[PDB]
């Protein structure tokens, strides 16, 4: 059967405006392994995105890490969008900072 | 401190024309090898990925895997036409060993179907009837059953032993965590959710708990261990608190890399 991907967005370092940081997008619990992942700045697709090799847990569900360099500001927004066959519409999760 | 070697294979078949096979190897929590479908070579990710194995011992395994990948793809397409199984096909393979037992597990459509036990393939306890027909064909292949038995009991244990010694410096490494606080609005009115982020720590074990004085807050919710790109871990512990009862709250972090020195972060 198909499994819905869970999405988690988090930064590598303490978020500070004007300071370069790393944004992570961790997608888990999905099947089939065919999946499309995009990280967004202000709604636009970030070109410089690297992804680790896709792997699977003990239970045969897949997981994969996406990350990119980003400099957070007051007005900028960041999100990770995922397209999978288990969902009719793409799922978007925003980066929550304060 | 156990460091098992997990050899993972992800083979997908959309149609009779399209197919991919990607692989990788885990030693504990560190990825040691990367096997891209587009490459004829299993790529090493670390200076000690070969271990004790010489370059000549390594190329032997290199050609074996190259043959296996082409042969695996052929056999699955053959088993599809034979067992009357419809595309798409999803196969996953989990093999390897740990030096002090070995294992070979394959999965069809996210479910276990068979494993390699002793000297032959056996179907799983929960497995469809057509699996038994596939086992009968697989078990007729005497050369494959001897090669797998030779890799799991002969090649693998000597290889893992070579990895643990050649990479003991990186496997036993200690990275110090860095913590910070934040607060998102809670679902209930008059409540707020405090978040204590902990990132950059290694190895995996870590202790995070919200505190008042010396009293541990049992309302603390520990999250999952999320990976970073630099082979370090991320973790956050949340706590729902009422408005006006946020004062006196602190997040305490304990890790082996700190050497008995706690990380304390009082709120506001
Ligand atoms: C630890 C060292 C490595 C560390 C670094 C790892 C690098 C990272 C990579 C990770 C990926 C690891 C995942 C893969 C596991 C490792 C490989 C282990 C298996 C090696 C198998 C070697 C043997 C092999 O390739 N056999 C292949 C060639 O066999 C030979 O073919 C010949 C014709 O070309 C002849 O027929 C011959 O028989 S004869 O009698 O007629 O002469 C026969 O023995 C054979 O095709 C392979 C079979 C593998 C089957 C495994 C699948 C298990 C059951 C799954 C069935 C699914 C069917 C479902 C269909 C919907
Ligand atoms: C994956 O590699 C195999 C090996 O030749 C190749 O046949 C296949 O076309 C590759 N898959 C894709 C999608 O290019």
């Amino acid at each position: 059967i198909q499994k819905t991907p869970q999405i988690q967005v988090y930064s590598r370092h303490p978020p500070e405006n004007g300071k370069p940081n790393i944004l992570n997008c961790y997608v888990t619990q999905f099947h089939p392994p065919h999946i499309e992942i995009q990280m967004l700045k202000n709604g636009k697709k970030i070109p410089k995105v690297e992804m680790s090799d896709m792997s699977f847990s003990k239970d045969w569900s897949f997981y994969i890490l996406a990350h990119t360099e980003f400099t957070p500001t007051e007005t900028d927004t960041y999100a990770c969008r995922v397209k999978h066959a288990s969902m009719a519409e793409p799922k978007t999760v925003y980066w929550d900072r304060d | 401190r156990l460091f098992p070697l997990r050899c993972l294979q992800i083979s997908s078949f959309a149609n009779s024309s399209w197919t991919r096979t990607d692989g990788l190897a885990w030693l504990g929590e560190l990825q040691t090898h990367s096997w891209s479908n587009d490459s004829d070579t299993v790529r090493s990710l670390k200076p000690w990925s070969q271990g004790t194995f010489s370059d000549q011992q390594w190329e032997t395994l290199q050609h074996i895997f190259r043959v296996y990948r082409s042969s695996f793809t052929r056999d699955v397409k053959e088993f599809a036409k034979m067992l009357r199984l419809s595309y798409p096909l999803e196969l996953q393979v989990s093999a390897g060993c740990e030096v002090h037992n070995n294992f070979f597990h394959v999965a069809f459509q996210g479910k276990d179907i068979l494993s390699f036990q002793g000297t032959s393939w056996e179907p799983t306890q929960e497995a469809p009837l057509w699996v038994n027909l596939a086992i009968q064909v697989l078990n007729q292949d005497k050369w494959t059953r001897e090669t797998v038995q030779w890799l799991l009991n002969g090649t693998c244990p000597q290889f893992v032993s070579g990895l643990l010694e050649s990479g003991k410096s990186e496997l036993k490494k200690q990275e110090k965590p860095v913590a910070w606080l934040s607060s998102v609005p809670s679902s209930a009115h008059g409540h707020r959710q405090l978040v204590c982020h902990v990132s950059g720590f290694y190895p995996k074990p870590v202790w995070v708990m919200w505190m008042r004085g010396d009293q541990e807050q049992q309302g603390t919710h520990r999250g999952d261990f999320l990976p970073n790109a630099d082979e370090t871990w991320y973790l956050q512990a949340t706590l729902d608190v009422e408005a006006g009862e946020e004062a006196g709250l602190a997040c305490r972090v304990k890790h082996s890399s700190l050497g008995g020195q706690d990380i304390i972060l009082y709120w506001s």
